[PDB]
């Protein structure tokens, strides 16, 4: 009743092999990355146009700079505020 | 569900847009100021107490319970579903903890080891007089927790009309075997516990819909041949008016049970739930949601959108009509730069005339968008709520200058949340803080302690709750401090030192 | 030669507008002010502009601040006080403060403000001006040594 | 793709099982104290074929700078790479009947470390939060159809 | 009531049907709609959108 090495290996492998499979999450994430890169959809004919509109890329690239200017512009990134007058030096 | 195999299937997004446009203002209000609640004293003899709670409740909500996430879930559930529920309780499962320290000095180690509730697992001394310790601790002090409840896991009777008069409330949750062991359940009962329900409550439609967004539900069954201590069971804690005393008067009781074994059965003092309605209907428990107001708009706009897609897809081939027998077909087939097509009689080739939809469809697409804007009160050009709309002594006639009457609907929501749900939540938090007192936590937080008699906790005769946003007032009383200091100079120059104002 | 109707172009424009409405950010959207999350911000901008549809971006900046980065820096502080390293802090600052890590689970000493440490220097700078004016007034009032000291 | 969470978490602080998969070299394992005999019998490419995750393939194919060539073969012996897993989970190996938080670091069939732990050292973020869910929504999930139709 | 009348009208006039002279138009060509297709007709002014 102490879970020697073999039992915990069994449990760990069961839990791990439960994941690492073709699930909807990985497919959706890979598709998001593909759409960002502007990769072909897969329905393009040999002799016709195959251009792709860029929307996810534009939205991400328009959102990111604000999210960096906030949280980065000040040089400092965090400030610890004391609770009482006896913590100031620690703060 | 009415889509055809080869036709368009575009869906208009209206409920999503309305919810996503309402939420950020509802967070900026109630969150922006850092503080979330302020307790104001009733008389001059409560001021210090009014400080303590204001500094205690704030540390519990924002630094010990993930207040922002709970509040966000609460508001989104209220807007999406018909009502939102949040529970406040005292922790009953006390897990042992393990701690690791390295690089400590002598006095720190002595202070850590002086506690009679800690056990040494490892101790070592490195080069230079520094210590490394590995300890296990069993802490017994209470914890005050605030949790969000999934709408499908909260049960209310059908005649309530409010929380305080509900005959039967119940909360369904999941417990592991280790949790039940910590609760004191005997082993023989544990061996004969149903590991999946009695009523098949894992197939609620809301749960299935929520879990199918990314297919991360319980597609695999568990609590089978895994570790025995991790098996899960469904437990129910119901608060109800039931007479088990036998005195003939039904009293409020809390019953916690799993399977057919009762874990706890005890008379209770209060119902520890806070509920929120966005669009309130008088004398009803559940209000209206955004879906209930704009579902038809969403459906009709989606249908018109699909019709326009269907028309476009079948008329973009660019076909042409040709008289048979009068046109050199071979010349027409080979399309080359500066080509020549030989024809025997003219008016023989033209582009094919394709049918087109009338302007009525586009016109009422615009009309339905305008109707949704009128109905919800928020449109594409509406300004957001000011972060000080709920302030007393606000002045700041903005939001009134702009934000016409239709849009002021959003204001009402911000008011309704402030006077019904959040106020009750923080009143419950204060009551729990003063009923189950814990010294040496308040002292560690503040450095001082104030004794509070909880005998009259039901009267609420000491503090008034202002969940009214504790947003930007600092400038106001700060200028007030300027002007008070000027009065102080005037008094001192008037010869009132020591009689009108003291140095302290 | 055949030509396409105006429906295609018009509804291309409609789809662009729909994307702008859904995401909340468009081609003419102003950026976020670098003091959006500040307490004592004043600066009623972002409220004057930035209609409710596009205030969505604000929410993201708020959601990141109160959930993830705050937890990150709380973890950093806890690790700093649990596995203490003398003679690194001393080399950095020239002084040391002893902290007992016994009550690290309580978080009863410091409040984390990932609230951007942006332009507050002018604020406390004017505050220092007014405080020094008060000090001059007090000294001129004959309170030296009882109200204020040379230190 | 290298972070694993169970399907019932809804947040980090209550997740039953978290795990981080990373790559180590023989030199790192030697510095960690792994005996040589175990080192000679270590699988030099996985047990579960985790190098073919779709996200990794998509990311690496942008400039085809992925693992198109296999390595850890006849190169220097100290530079061979293996896949190691550090999992934080609630497991009762004490035998007291109560499952405690534990950190297990292992490679192949050999456990490098197995120790009771104090905190989960991870911080996660969500941009478009869905109530009572661990994973939120992305920009793709909101404008994929717009992108397709416009194209 | 007026809203309902407009909806009744719109639902029944969005099919995009066409009017064709019988016996003058190659129906096989017209039925198969492909890119840059050709429809052979024996007399002009024979295929219209329906009014």
């Amino acid at each position: 009743m102490d879970d020697e090495q073999v039992l915990r290996h069994l449990d760990q492998l069961v839990n791990d092999a439960l994941d690492f499979n073709s699930s909807e999450l990985s497919k959706q994430r890979s598709e998001a990355l593909k759409y960002y890169f502007g990769e072909p959809f897969g329905n393009e004919r040999p002799g016709k146009s195959a251009i792709v509109s860029r929307d996810v890329q534009e939205t991400v690239d328009w959102i990111m700079p604000s999210l960096m200017k906030v949280f980065t512009s000040g040089g400092q990134v965090v400030k610890y505020e004391p609770q009482t007058a006896e913590d100031v030096e620690q703060a | 569900g009415n889509e055809r195999p080869g036709k368009s299937a575009i869906v208009s997004r209206d409920v999503q847009e309305t919810v996503d446009w309402i939420m950020p203002s509802l967070m900026k209000v109630f969150t922006s100021g850092g503080q979330v609640v302020k307790y104001e004293p009733q008389t001059a003899e409560d001021v210090e107490q009014a400080e303590q709670e204001t500094e205690y409740v704030n540390y519990l909500f924002m630094r010990k319970n993930e207040g922002f996430k709970v509040m966000f879930d609460w508001f989104q559930d209220t807007l999406m579903m018909k009502t939102g529920v949040v529970k406040v309780y005292v922790e009953e499962v006390l897990n042992p903890t393990f701690e690791r320290f390295s690089g400590l000095s002598e006095e720190m180690v002595a202070d850590i080891l002086a506690d009679p509730d800690t056990e040494i697992l490892a101790q070592s001394v490195d080069e230079d007089g520094t210590y490394s310790i590995k300890i296990r601790k069993d802490k017994k002090k209470r914890e005050i927790k605030v949790t969000c409840i999934k709408p499908e896991n909260f049960l209310v009777d059908r005649l309530a009309t409010c929380i305080d008069d509900a005959r039967f409330l119940c909360h369904r949750e999941k417990y592991t075997v280790s949790d039940l062991r910590l609760l004191g359940v005997p082993e023989d009962v544990l061996d004969e516990l149903p590991y999946d329900e009695y009523e098949f409550s894992d197939s609620q439609p809301e749960r299935l819909v929520r879990d199918n967004f990314d297919m991360t539900g319980q597609l695999q069954y568990n609590s089978g041949d895994d570790a025995e201590a991790n098996r899960e069971v469904w437990a129910s804690e119901c608060y109800t008016l039931l007479d088990v005393d036998g005195d003939g008067i039904s009293e409020l009781r809390r019953i916690l049970y799993v399977g057919d074994y009762i874990i706890s059965n005890e008379p209770w003092d209060c119902r520890p739930f806070a509920d929120l309605n966005a669009y309130r209907i008088a004398h009803k428990f559940h209000g209206m949601s955004v879906y209930d107001k704009i579902r038809d708009i969403q459906e009709i706009r989606s249908v018109l959108m699909r019709n326009i897609m269907d028309n476009i897809y079948r008329t973009n081939q660019g076909r042409s009509v040709v008289l048979d027998g009068q046109v050199n077909l071979e010349d027409l087939l080979t399309n080359e730069a500066a080509g020549i097509v030989r024809v025997k009689a003219m008016n023989s080739i033209m582009p094919l005339e394709t049918p087109q939809l009338s302007g009525e469809v586009y016109g009422m697409l615009d009309r339905l968008e305008a109707d949704r804007g009128k109905r919800t009160g928020i449109t594409d050009r509406t300004r957001g709520l000011d972060q000080n709309t709920l302030h007393s002594n606000q002045a700041a006639m903005s939001v009134n200058q702009l934000m016409t009457a239709a849009e002021q609907q959003i204001d009402l929501i911000a008011r309704m949340f402030a006077e019904t749900g959040v106020k009750r939540l923080f009143q419950l938090l204060h009551d729990h803080a003063i009923k189950y007192q814990n010294q040496e936590e308040v002292f560690q937080l503040r450095g001082k302690w104030v004794a509070i008699n909880p005998a009259n906790w039901r009267e609420r005769s000491d503090l008034t709750v202002t969940v009214g946003i504790g947003n930007m007032n600092k400038d106001q009383q700060m200028l007030h401090l300027m002007r008070i200091w000027e009065m102080a100079q005037a008094v001192v120059g008037g010869g009132g030192l020591g009689v009108l104002v003291s140095e302290q």
